[PDB]
RNA sequence: UGCCGACAGCGCUCUGGGGAAUUCAGGAGGGGAAAGCAGAUGUGCCCCGCGGCGAGACUGGCGCACCGCCGGACGAGCUG
C-alpha cells in the first residue's frame, strides 16, 4: 500500500474513519456511552464512524433484545458503505475493507478480530474498557 | 482569446502574492521559456501568465501545453506588476512554481489552484 | 507497537532531531493544544465561552502561523498534527530558507551561533519562531557568512 | 421450490425508528413516501434504489398517515396534526404548506382516485373530508351517536365518492359522501383493524381483523362473510389488495407476510426473514408483481408476489414453459405427493 | 463474372493475428547471441546497473522482429549514433563499447579462483614431493 | 540513452496489441502505428526489414498515464485490438494515437476534449488517423455528442475535474456496453488537495460503486508521477466482456 | 448426454450414467488394468477367493 | 536453452510412454445471425352501443403582487 512506511500509515490523519463491529456496537450501548463524543475524546480529534452493511445486517438479524443499540445502529448521521459478497460475515466484511485500503480505525471488541487484524499491520484497534475508549496503535494521541 | 482571465478583486493580488512567497522560497521559474520546460518536465505547480503582452500569442501558446498536462494556469492582467511581484527588475509574462511537499506553501498553491479551477 | 517505533523514527528523519524525548516532548504540546480544541467544542455553538476562546486560540495559532491563514475553525485546529508543529520548529527554516546545505549542518550552525532572529543571535534549535518573525532571520555580523572576522581556520591558513 | 427466491431488496437507509407509516403513490409508478416513528418522512425513487428522494422531519409524536395528492403534494397525519409538504420541488423547503389541528389525534388518511377529496379518520368517532383549495375544516361526517375510535378509511376507487372505515366496537361502518351521512355499521366477534374495497369488484371489500383473520364482506349483503382468511397466529396489521382485485397482502403482527388469492380461504404464500420482527405496512405496486413491506426494524423492503417467477421479457418458449407449468400443477394439484412438495414452506 | 474456381486443398499459427502480424522467429545463430545477450544483460553493465530478473528455463520468444532506432527530432545531437558507432548487432555494438578490459580482468579473476587447487596445485605439490 | 541507431528486439508483451522491445542497456514499449513511417509529436520510432511497413512508436510513461499503467503491469486493460474506445481527455492526442494504434483499422477510439487548440492538434491527428473520432466540446453534457458515440466497450479517463466521477458515471450511463469495461486516472491534487491521496482514492472508489461500477482493479503509478492513481473498473457485471 | 444446467444436475443428483452404487468405484477395472488380467470373470474368481479366507480369518 | 548421463533422492503417472492417421463421446472459448409465435379469428358495407379527435359557442365560482385561474355541459365536421 502506498501511503505506508515500515508498518506505519502515514495515511490516516485526522479527521479519522472508524468501523463499528457488531460486538463493539453492542458492547458501548451495554456501557451507555455516546458513541461520536467518547470517539472524540479519545482520539482528539474528528472522526466519522461508519458502519459497513454487513454489520448492520448482523446487528438486525440478532435478537430483538439488542433493538436498541440496533437502532443507536440504525442513526441517519453515520456515512454507509455497501458491499459485494453473499451472506453477512461482517469480520471478513471489515477485514477486507482494511485490507484493500488501509486509511482505517477498526472497533471491535472480540479477541478474534483483534488477533486477525494486528495480523495485517499498519491498521489501529479501537475498543472499550469498562471506562472509555481504548486506542491500540496509532502513533499519534 | 484569453478567456480563463483572473478577475479583479484581489485574486490576482493573493496571486501576487504568493509569486512573492514561492519567489523567496526558490520554488520558481521565471520567463515564457522556463515555464515550458519546467511543464514539460512536469515540476510544475502552477503557472501565471500576463495578458498586458506585445501580441498575447506567447501567452497562448503556454496553455497548449498546460492544457496538453492538466496542470493549472492563470492570467494575470499585468506583466510589469507581475515582474515587481517576483523582484526581477524587469517585466516578466510568465512566472511558473513547482512543488516542494514539505510545508504550507503547498497548502496555499493548494487553495490558489482550486480558485482557479474554479474560475475555470 | 512497532508502529510508534517507525512513526517516531520517520519524524526524526525527516527532521533530523535528537532523540525521543525532544520528539514526546513536541508531542505533549500538540497534546495540550488538542485538550483544547476537545473543550472548546464541547461547548456548542454560538455560546459565548466557545466564540471568544476559540477565536484567542485560533489566533495564537495563526499567530504562530502553525494553522493556515486559510482554514480558520476548530476542526481544523484538531486536525493539526506534529508534522506541522515541526513545520514551524526553527532549524527547518534554516534548510527551507536556504543557507544551510542540509537540516544537520543547519544544527552545527544554531551551535556556533551564526543565525540570529531579529537582533540576538540563538543557540537553541527548538526556539520556536513566529510567523511575523520568520522572514528576519539571517547570518549575524560576527559570522563569516555575514562577515566580521574570517575566522580561525581563516587565520590558520593564512598564518 | 429450486426458485423459489422472493426477497429483492432494502431501500434507503432504513428510518431511525420504524415505519409505522408508509403509502404508495398510486398514479405514478415509482415514487414512495415512507414515514418513520421517530417524526419524519422521506420519498423514495423506486429505479434510484440507493438513496433517497426528499427528506425531512413532520411531527412530535409517531407520523399515523401519510400520502399523496393527484397534482403532486404530499400529506402526513399525525397527532400533531395533518401537514402537507410539496417533495418535487425544485428547490427543497422543509416547511410545509398546509396545515390542520383541529378534530383530535387523526388516525389516518384516506385521499380521492381521481379529484381533490381527502378524508380524515380521526379517533373522536369522527371523519371529516376536505376538497383541495376550497375547504378549511371540511365536512365533519359520523356515526351520530358515536366516539369509539376510528382507526382507517380508504376510498373505494370502483365506485368513487364512497367512504368505508372501522370503528373498535369490533365495528364497521359504510359511509357515502352524496347523501352525508353514515349507512351501515356491523358488529363482528372481535375487533378489525384496517379496511379495504376491491380495486374490481365494486360490491366486495375486506377487512382486517385482531380475529388474526382476513374477512371478505359484500355490501349489499352483511348477512355472511363472502370469504374467511383464517391465515395467521397474532393479529394482522395491513391489509392490501393487489390492483389485479385477484390477489391480496396480508401483513401481520408478527413476522409474516401472507399473500393470497380472492379465493382460497388459507395460505397460499408465507414470506418472512429474521431481520424484520413485525410487518406493518404491506401494500402493492402498480403492476401487482412487487409488493412493499415497511417493518417494525426500519426498514422498506421490496418484495415479489407468486415468488418464483423470475420477470424481464422471456423467450417465446421459455413463457410456454412456465405457463405449461402452470397448467399441469393446475391439472394436479391435489395428489398427496405434489400436494406435499407444494404447501411445504419453511417457518 | 462467374466462372470455374480452383480447388487448392493441398500446425501451430506463424503471424499472430491479434498483434498485427508479427511472423514466428526464424532460429539464426546471431539471433540466439543477441538473445543470451539480453538474457544476461545484467553482468554486461558490470556496476552500474540492476535489472528486472527475467527467468525462464527457455529464453527463445516465439515471436521477435530485429529492428533500428530510427530518429530523435527534437533531439539528435548526441542521442544519434555516428556512423563509425553504428553496428549491425547489437553483441558486436556491445563488443565495439568500451570497459572489455574489465571484462576481461574480471575473467582472469573468476578463471584464478576456479583454478584455485584442484589438480595444478596437488601435481606441483607431487613434484615438492618426488623431488 | 538507447540512441538513434541501436539494433533492438521487439515482442509482444501480455496485452493483446502493445508490443515491449528490449534492447541493450535501455528497453522500452513499443506499438505498431497504424499511420505509417510519420511521427507525431518528436516521439522516437523503430523500423524492421520485414522478410517499409512495420514501424513501431516508443511510448513514453511521463507524457501518457495509459503508458504508465501498461509499465505499472495492470489485469486486464480491456482494449483489445479491434474495440470501440471513447477516450475522455483527449489532450492534444499523443496517447489517443497510441490506443489509435492498439485498435487498429478494425477498432475505433472516440477522442473528446473540452478546449479548442489542443482539439487543433488531436484533429490533425484525426485526419492522419483513419479510426479515431474527433469530439471537441462540453464532455458535462455528453448529450452534444450523443449523435456521434456509438455504444462502446471501453472507457479511458484522464480529465482533472472534481465532479469527475459523475462525468465518467453519466458517460457510463449513456455509452457503455452492458458489461463494459474503463480505465480512469486520478490527481490528489485536483479532487480534494489537502487529504492522504489513499482516502482521496477509497472516496472516489466508493463513489464509483454508488455508480453502480465494480471496482476491479486499482494501481499508484508510483515511480511516474507522484500521488495519481490508474484504476479499473467493470461497468455493471463482475466478469470483464459477457 | 450433455453436461446439466442447474435445475438438471440439482434435481437428478441420484442420477449417473456411468457409475453405480453396484460397482464399487470399478475396484474391477481397476484391478485388470493395473495387473493386465484378461478374464474379469478371474478377478472376480479372486475376489471371491479372497473373500472366503478374509470371512475364515473372522471366525479365527 | 548442445548431447550423454551411474548410484542417492523428489515429481508425476502405470491396461507401459511417445509419434502420426482416423471414428466418436464430451468440454470451454471466440466470431457471425434481425436472432422478434405477450396470447395469433378474411374483405367490404351500413346500423347500433361506446370511445376519442374536433370547428364553434357557453357557464359557475375564486382571484388584498392582480397577471389570471380552476371547473362543468352543449356542440358542426373527422375517427376507432
Ligand atoms: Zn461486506
Amino acid at each position: 500500500p502506498s501511503s505506508m512506511f515500515f508498518e506505519h500509515n502515514e495515511a490516516l490523519v485526522p479527521p479519522y474513519n472508524v468501523l463499528v463491529d457488531t460486538n463493539f456496537l453492542s458492547r458501548t450501548v451495554g456501557a451507555k456511552l455516546p458513541l461520536l463524543e467518547s470517539a472524540m475524546d479519545c482520539l482528539y480529534a474528528s472522526v466519522n464512524i461508519i458502519i459497513t452493511s454487513c454489520v448492520m445486517a448482523e446487528l438486525e438479524k440478532l435478537g430483538p433484545r439488542y433493538r436498541v443499540a440496533l437502532m443507536i445502529a440504525r442513526d441517519e448521521r453515520w456515512q454507509r458503505l455497501t458491499c459485494d459478497h453473499k451472506g453477512t460475515y461482517a469480520d471478513d466484511c471489515i477485514v477486507d475493507r482494511v485490507q484493500k485500503h488501509r486509511i482505517y480505525i477498526v472497533a471491535t471488541n472480540d479477541r478474534d478480530l483483534k488477533r486477525r487484524i494486528r495480523k495485517i499491520p499498519g491498521v489501529p484497534i479501537m475498543s472499550v474498557q469498562k471506562g472509555k475508549y481504548a486506542i491500540e496503535r496509532l502513533p499519534g494521541a | 482569446a484569453a478567456w480563463p482571465k483572473a478577475e479583479d478583486p484581489a485574486l490576482v493580488q493573493e496571486l501576487l502574492d504568493c509569486v512573492q512567497q514561492a519567489s523567496h522560497y526558490r520554488q520558481l521559474k521565471k520567463g515564457a521559456n522556463e515555464t515550458t520546460k519546467s511543464v514539460n518536465r512536469g515540476t510544475s505547480e502552477l503557472v501565471i501568465l500576463a495578458a498586458d503582452t506585445q501580441p498575447l500569442s506567447i501567452v497562448l501558446h503556454i496553455p497548449l501545453i498546460c492544457e496538453e498536462k492538466n496542470v493549472p494556469y492563470v492570467y494575470v492582467p499585468s506583466k510589469v506588476a507581475l515582474g515587481r511581484a517576483c523582484g526581477v527588475s524587469r517585466a516578466v509574462i510568465a512566472v511558473s512554481l513547482t512543488s516542494n511537499e514539505a510545508s504550507d506553501l503547498n497548502s496555499k498553491i493548494r487553495a490558489l489552484r482550486d480558485k482557479v479551477e474554479r474560475l475555470a | 507497537e512497532a508502529a510508534r517505533l517507525d512513526s517516531e523514527l520517520k519524524l526524526v528523519g525527516e527532521y533530523g532531531l535528537r532523540n525521543k524525548r525532544e520528539v514526546w516532548r513536541v508531542l505533549l504540546t500538540l497534546s495540550k493544544i488538542r485538550r483544547a480544541a476537545r473543550i472548546l467544542l464541547t461547548l456548542d455553538e454560538k455560546d459565548p465561552k466557545r466564540l471568544f476562546e476559540g477565536n484567542a486560540l485560533i489566533r495564537r495559532l495563526v499567530r504562530i502561523g502553525v494553522l493556515d491563514e486559510s482554514r480558520m475553525k476548530l476542526d481544523y485546529v484538531l486536525a493539526l498534527k506534529a508534522e506541522d508543529f515541526l513545520e514551524r520548529r526553527l532549524q527547518t527554516l534554516v534548510y527551507k530558507l536556504g543557507l544551510a546545505k542540509s537540516i544537520h549542518h543547519a544544527r552545527v550552525l544554531i551551535r556556533q551561533r551564526h543565525i540570529r532572529v531579529g537582533k540576538q543571535i540563538v543557540n537553541v534549535p527548538s526556539f520556536m519562531v513566529r510567523l511575523d518573525s520568520q522572514k528576519h532571520i539571517d547570518f549575524a555580523l560576527t559570522s563569516p557568512f555575514g562577515g566580521g572576522r574570517p575566522g580561525r581556520v581563516r587565520r590558520k591558513k593564512a598564518k | 421450490r429450486m426458485f423459489a427466491k422472493p426477497f429483492l431488496g432494502q431501500l434507503g437507509n432504513g428510518h431511525v425508528q420504524g415505519v409505522y407509516s408508509m403509502c404508495k403513490d398510486k398514479n405514478s409508478l415509482n415514487c414512495i413516501a415512507s414515514g418513520s416513528g421517530d417524526g419524519v418522512v422521506k420519498v423514495w425513487d423506486l429505479t434510484t434504489r440507493d438513496e433517497e428522494t426528499w427528506r425531512v422531519a413532520a411531527h412530535n409524536n409517531i407520523v399515523k398517515g401519510l400520502t399523496f395528492t393527484n397534482d403532486k403534494k404530499l400529506l402526513s397525519c399525525a397527532t400533531d396534526g395533518i401537514k402537507l409538504w410539496d417533495p418535487y420541488a425544485s428547490p427543497s423547503n422543509t416547511t410545509p404548506i398546509a396545515t390542520w389541528q383541529e378534530g383530535g389525534p387523526y388516525t389516518s388518511l384516506s385521499f380521492h382516485r381521481s379529484a381533490n377529496t381527502f378524508a380524515a379518520s380521526s379517533g373522536q368517532g369522527c371523519i371529516r373530508i376536505w376538497d383541495l383549495e376550497h375547504s378549511t375544516a371540511g365536512q365533519a361526517i359520523q356515526w351520530p351517536s358515536f366516539v369509539d375510535t376510528i382507526t382507517d378509511v380508504c376510498f373505494n376507487q370502483v365506485e368513487t365518492s364512497v367512504i368505508g372505515s372501522v370503528a373498535t366496537d369490533r365495528s364497521i361502518i359504510l359511509f357515502d359522501l352524496r347523501t352525508n351521512m353514515p349507512v351501515i355499521k356491523t358488529v363482528l366477534h372481535f375487533a378489525c383493524n384496517r379496511i379495504v374495497f376491491n380495486p374490481m369488484e365494486a360490491m366486495n371489500l375486506a377487512v382486517a381483523s385482531e380475529d388474526h383473520n382476513i374477512y371478505i364482506f359484500d355490501a349489499r349483503n352483511f348477512d355472511k362473510a363472502l370469504n374467511i382468511q383464517k391465515g395467521h397466529v397474532a393479529a394482522v396489521m395491513d391489509v392490501e389488495f393487489s390492483p389485479t382485485g385477484e390477489e391480496l397482502v396480508s401483513g401481520s403482527y408478527d413476522r409474516t407476510i401472507r399473500l393470497w388469492r380472492r379465493d382460497a380461504g388459507h395460505s397460499r404464500d408465507v414470506y418472512h426473514t429474521k431481520r424484520m420482527q413485525r410487518v406493518f405496512r404491506t401494500m402493492w405496486t402498480m403492476d401487482s408483481k412487487y409488493i412493499l413491506t415497511g417493518s417494525d426494524d426500519g426498514n422498506v423492503r421490496l418484495w415479489r408476489a407468486n415468488a418464483s417467477e423470475r420477470s424481464g421479457v422471456k423467450a417465446t418458449r421459455q413463457r410456454q414453459a412456465l405457463e405449461y407449468n402452470n397448467a399441469l400443477l393446475d391439472r394436479y394439484g391435489h395428489l398427496p405427493e405434489i400436494r406435499r412438495i407444494r404447501r411445504h414452506r419453511h417457518l | 463474372e462467374l466462372s470455374v474456381r480452383v480447388p487448392q486443398l493441398p500446425g501451430p499459427p506463424d503471424t499472430l493475428s491479434d498483434w498485427y502480424n508479427i511472423p514466428r522467429t526464424n532460429l539464426t545463430p546471431e539471433l540466439k547471441r543477441d538473445l543470451q545477450l539480453l538474457r544476461m544483460r545484467d553482468v554486461v553493465a558490470m556496476g552500474k546497473q540492476f535489472f528486472k530478473k527475467d527467468n525462464r528455463k527457455d529464453f527463445v520468444p516465439e515471436y521477435c522482429q530485429v529492428g533500428t532506432i530510427i530518429a530523435g527530432a527534437t533531439d539528435g545531437v548526441s542521442g544519434r549514433l555516428t556512423r563509425k558507432e553504428r553496428k549491425r548487432t547489437i553483441v558486436e555494438e556491445v563488443l565495439s563499447s568500451d570497459s572489455v578490459s574489465k571484462y576481461k580482468r574480471k575473467y582472469h579473476e573468476i578463471q584464478e579462483h576456479k583454478k584455485s587447487g584442484r589438480k595444478g596445485y596437488y601435481k606441483k605439490l607431487m613434484a615438492a614431493r618426488k623431488r | 540513452g538507447a540512441k538513434a541507431g541501436k539494433k533492438v528486439i521487439v515482442e509482444p508483451h501480455r496485452h493483446k496489441g502493445v508490443f515491449v522491445a528490449r534492447g541493450g542497456k535501455e528497453d522500452l514499449l513499443c506499438t505498431a502505428n497504424l499511420v505509417p513511417g510519420e511521427s507525431v509529436y518528436g516521439e522516437k520510432r523503430i523500423s524492421v526489414e520485414t522478410p517499409t511497413k512495420t514501424e513501431y512508436r516508443i511510448w513514453n510513461p511521463f507524457r501518457s498515464k495509459l503508458a504508465a499503467g501498461i509499465l505499472g503491469g495492470l489485469e486486464t486493460i480491456y482494449m483489445k485490438p479491434g474495440s470501440k474506445v471513447l477516450y475522455l481527455g483527449a489532450a492534444s492526442g499523443t496517447s489517443v494515437s497510441h490506443v489509435a494504434d492498439i485498435v487498429g483499422p478494425t477498432g475505433a477510439v472516440y477522442a473528446v476534449e473540452f478546449s479548442h487548440r489542443s482539439g487543433r492538434d488531436l484533429i490533425n491527428m484525426a485526419t492522419r488517423r483513419t479510426n479515431v473520432i474527433p469530439i471537441v466540446e462540453d464532455a458535462r453534457k455528453p448529450m452534444a455528442y450523443r449523435m456521434l458515440v456509438p455504444m462502446v466497450d471501453v472507457i479511458f479517463a484522464d480529465v482533472a475535474q472534481p465532479d469527475q466521477a459523475r462525468i465518467v458515471g453519466i458517460n457510463a450511463r449513456l455509452f457503455l456496453k452492458q458489461g463494459g469495461g474503463l480505465l480512469i486516472s486520478i490527481k490528489a491534487s485536483c479532487i480534494d488537495s489537502t487529504a492522504p491521496p489513499e482516502q482521496v482514492f477509497a472516496s472516489e472508489v466508493q463513489k464509483l460503486r454508488e455508480d453502480k461500477f465494480f471496482p476491479k482493479e486499482q494501481l499508484t503509478l508510483e515511480p511516474y508521477e507522484r500521488d495519481h492513481a490508474m484504476v479499473s473498473c467493470v461497468y455493471l457485471q463482475k466478469e470483464f466482456e459477457g | 448426454v450433455r453436461k446439466l444446467k442447474y435445475h438438471e444436475q440439482k434435481l437428478l443428483k441420484k442420477h449417473d450414467f456411468i457409475n453405480y452404487k453396484s460397482d464399487n468405484n470399478h475396484r474391477d477395472h481397476d484391478v485388470i488394468r493395473r495387473y493386465m488380467i484378461q478374464k474379469p470373470e478371474d478377478y472376480h474368481k479372486y475376489n471371491r477367493l479372497c473373500g472366503s479366507l478374509r470371512q475364515f480369518a473372522h471366525r479365527l
